[PDB]
């Protein structure tokens, strides 16, 4: 789409219809006249549009008035109700622009912002923007959080988030053309290997991915047209539910040959009564033949009875050499049903052992998709986000995506060194108190009037806690952390001194020996300059592919190299990084999944803020104090960059609307 | 509404292998098994049938006997109506096979035949006692 309609899609929003959101800030519209419905529709696409084609300047509220056209701008007030309202909850002004009007001096109020992840910082840089004090506690010595950059000389490859997933919709979209960021387009060729080293070829790899993809599908009619969601009290997941698609497509294939040779009996067997009646009639001819040759033994002249005799025997014999033709007849007829029968077979099996490791490979990529085993994932959620998809390819960063937070950085306070060990939120305020990484001994308390939480779901689900909350949090959150998955994915980079592979080829894969290993090392990325291909270690693989050191896990990636390129081409490479996300303290995994047992509503639990009780019984109920965002609260945009910032700008604008009133919704 | 065409899934089929965590494996050798007893019962009947195919060597074609080709003709010579007398009693009703012993008779003027002479041959009480049999 494009025009002030293309900017609402652009923007996540329906172009044509007003948003929930909306409704709230709105009430007086959304139940008015559908006049003015169409009225604030306009220059809310159309200040949107404003901002999209220059999101490198803050686009003042009268700058906006000047550029709309009446009878639009002649209602001031709804332009303002309208420009504040996209300003506060992040549709413009976001990201690094520009000022024009500048900051205010005199700050107010004072966030806590736990963790300078994408989310974080998202939230940090509005929040400043609004013109509060924030401050930013770090336990890294970096600002990348999950998104996380090696750098050594001029190689670099991202240990972390690595491909935008298209600009059609994205946020990251806007930045982009803030941020000087190398975006390369991802080719999709991706030619697989097996064990042995030797291509694919292009009949199986294309008809096994016609299989995989009917298989999925299968699933999905099983949970919805079947209700098969939960067995003997449990919830199915999807790895259940696609083996139960296979043995019933084994079932099937068994079946059909039953019946195949079952129809084969049927005529061998009828073939069998015909053979026994053209016996026992030949034998009755056998016999007449003899008493005619007899009775004509009797020359002539004879008497009539004599004659009877020959007569009639002759006509008897003929006559069962009649029967006995029209029976080699049907003979033939069956002789042929049978060799035809014998030339049909049926399918022998339904997938050969060279197949389901084909196959394996194509569920080793589910598996990185949601890192995570599939016997995890809800069969019925697995995939509600899949709706709100971008348009246009994937890319990735050839200058490293770490260049993204490392620029929202700037101008922000951020104590790096610093995790924190307890949040206390109360009714008359919060205290955080963090350590020195370095020196676990210097302590540290900030006071604060709100704090914003973007602990990854890994630190929040830690047994026993790294962080405290005082007083504990309540069990409907405490429940949802626990239901949820959180993931695992690990990489391996491989820097190398001369370039030994198809350098038109971004990506290929390795095919696995068995389902167990189907995700060690079955991926392979050229997305860099320099010469660096990049490995994945995804499902059950991953985690198990920590506790081994790095120059085994690299000695398996120059074997699989060799056995695809030849043990003379593939050098050692000159620097080597492995990652261990579920053993990183300040990750523990790599990002949220749809757990069995979970749900999307999950997601919107995360996100609810915390009130907590008064302090004097009796007094009334106060403010919010605790809030979260990052990567696990943002229902529609799970487990990725885009949907990460995305939760930064709503917790920016819902604690700015807490803290500073909303004086949109009059 | 309907699963991928090729893809075959029913509630039975369904309930049948979830029961347990073996029922799979059971109910995929209950066909394994039951298509191993059809095969080599195939093969017991394949040897039988080639023993009786061997029994039939030569078909027959040394007790054949030659096509008798005669023009029909009309009226009854006493030899042609005493044969039909004994075949009455050996063929009931049969006037095919009856005109074949004759091989000079209209299938149609046997009934005739059979209405004429048949109080002057007696072929009442003859045709009675063919039916005794």
């Amino acid at each position: 789409p494009s025009g002030v309609e293309g900017a609402a899609f652009q923007s996540r929003l329906p172009h044509d219809r007003m948003t929930s959101q909306e409704a709230a800030c709105f009430p007086d519209i959304i139940s008015g006249p559908q006049q003015t419905q169409k009225v604030f529709l306009f220059i809310r696409n159309r200040t949107l549009q404003l901002w999209l084609d220059n999101p490198k300047i803050q686009l003042t509220f009268e700058a906006t008035l000047q550029q709309l056209e009446a009878p639009y701008n002649s209602d001031t007030v709804l332009v303002h109700r309208v420009h504040s309202y996209l300003e506060r909850h992040g549709l413009i002004n976001f990201g690094i622009y520009k000022r024009i009007k500048p900051l205010p001096t005199k700050k107010t109020g004072k966030v806590i912002i736990i963790g300078s992840g994408v989310s974080g910082l998202a939230a940090a840089r509005q929040l400043q923007s609004f013109g509060m004090d924030v401050t930013l506690l770090e336990a890294r010595d970096r600002v990348g959080g999950r998104v996380a950059t090696f750098r050594k000389g001029n190689y670099v490859a991202d240990l972390g988030a690595m491909v935008v997933t298209g600009l059609g919709g994205n946020p990251m979209a806007v930045v982009s053309k803030q941020v000087n960021m190398e975006l390369a387009k991802i080719k999709q060729k991706c030619p697989l290997y097996e064990a042995n080293g030797q291509a694919v070829p292009k009949e199986k790899d294309e008809m096994v991915e016609q299989e995989f993809n009917r298989l999925l599908e299968a699933t999905s009619y099983l949970s919805h047209q079947l209700d098969f969601n939960v067995l003997n009290n449990k919830p199915v997941s999807l790895g259940q539910a696609l083996e139960v698609v296979i043995q019933l497509q084994e079932k099937h294939v068994k079946d059909e040959q039953i019946e195949h040779w079952k129809k084969i009996v049927k005529t061998q067997e009828e073939l069998k009564e015909l053979l026994n009646k053209m016996v026992n009639l030949k034998e009755k001819i056998k016999e007449l033949h003899q008493q005619y040759k007899e009775a004509s033994e009797v020359k002539p002249p004879r008497d009539i009875t004599a004659e009877f005799l020959v007569k009639s025997k002759h006509r008897d014999l003929t006559a069962l050499c009649k029967e006995y033709d029209e029976l080699a007849e049907t003979q033939g007829k069956l002789e042929e049903k049978l060799q035809e029968l014998e030339a049909n077979p049926p399918s022998d099996v339904y997938l050969s052992s060279r197949d389901r490791q084909i196959l394996d490979w194509h569920f080793a990529n589910l598996e990185f998709a949601n890192a995570t085993p599939l016997s995890t994932l809800s069969l019925k959620h697995w995939d509600q986000d899949d709706d709100f998809e971008f348009t246009g390819s994937h890319l990735t960063v050839r200058n490293g995506y770490s260049c993204v937070p490392v620029a929202l950085a700037e101008g922000l306070d951020i104590k790096l060194n610093t995790a924190v060990r307890q949040v206390r939120y109360t009714a008359s305020g919060c205290e955080v108190i963090a350590v020195n990484t370095r020196s676990t001994s210097q302590t540290f308390i900030y006071k604060c009037d709100a704090v914003l939480c973007t602990l990854p779901l890994g630190v929040l689900k830690q047994q026993p806690p790294a962080v405290q909350f005082v007083p504990p949090l309540p069990e409907w959150k405490t429940s949802a952390v626990q239901r949820m998955g959180f993931g695992n994915l690990n990489k391996v980079v491989l820097c190398f001194d001369r370039v030994f592979w198809d350098p038109s080829v971004n990506l290929f894969g390795h095919v696995g020996s068995t389902t167990a290993s189907r995700g060690e090392l079955f991926l392979f990325w050229n997305l860099y300059k320099a010469p660096i291909l990049l490995a994945l270690v995804a499902g059950e693989a991953a985690g198990i592919m920590e506790n081994i050191s790095d120059d085994v896990i690299v000695g398996r990636c120059l074997a699989i190299l060799k056995g695809i390129f030849g043990s003379s081409a593939v050098p050692q490479p000159k620097e080597t990084v492995v990652s261990r996300w579920r053993a990183d303290p300040w990750a523990r995994g790599s990002y949220s999944y749809v757990a069995a047992g979970s749900s999307g509503n999950d997601y919107d639990l995360m996100a609810q803020p915390i009130t907590p009780g008064p302090s004097i019984p009796g007094a009334p109920q106060p403010i919010p104090r605790l809030f979260f965002a990052g990567e696990h609260t943002i229902r529609n945009y799970p487990a990725t960059v885009h949907g990460a910032l995305l939760s930064g700008l709503r917790e920016a604008g819902r604690i700015a609307d807490q803290f500073l009133g909303a004086m949109y919704t009059l | 509404r309907k699963p991928p065409k090729g893809m075959f899934l029913s509630q039975e089929d369904v309930e049948a292998v979830s029961a347990n965590a073996t029922a799979a494996t059971t109910v995929l050798r209950q066909l394994d098994m039951e298509l191993v007893s059809v095969k080599r019962q195939i093969q017991n009947i394949k040897q039988t049938n080639s023993a009786l195919k061997e029994k039939l060597d030569g078909g027959i074609e040394p007790y054949r006997l030659p096509e008798v080709i005669q023009k029909c003709n009309a009226r009854w010579t006493t030899e042609e109506q005493l044969l039909a007398v004994q075949a009455i009693r050996k063929y009931g009703r049969d006037f095919q096979a009856i005109s074949d012993v004759i091989g000079n008779k209209s299938v149609v003027q046997v009934k005739n035949f059979f209405v004429n002479y048949r109080r002057r041959f007696n072929i009442d009480e003859v045709l009675q006692e063919w039916e005794a049999e």
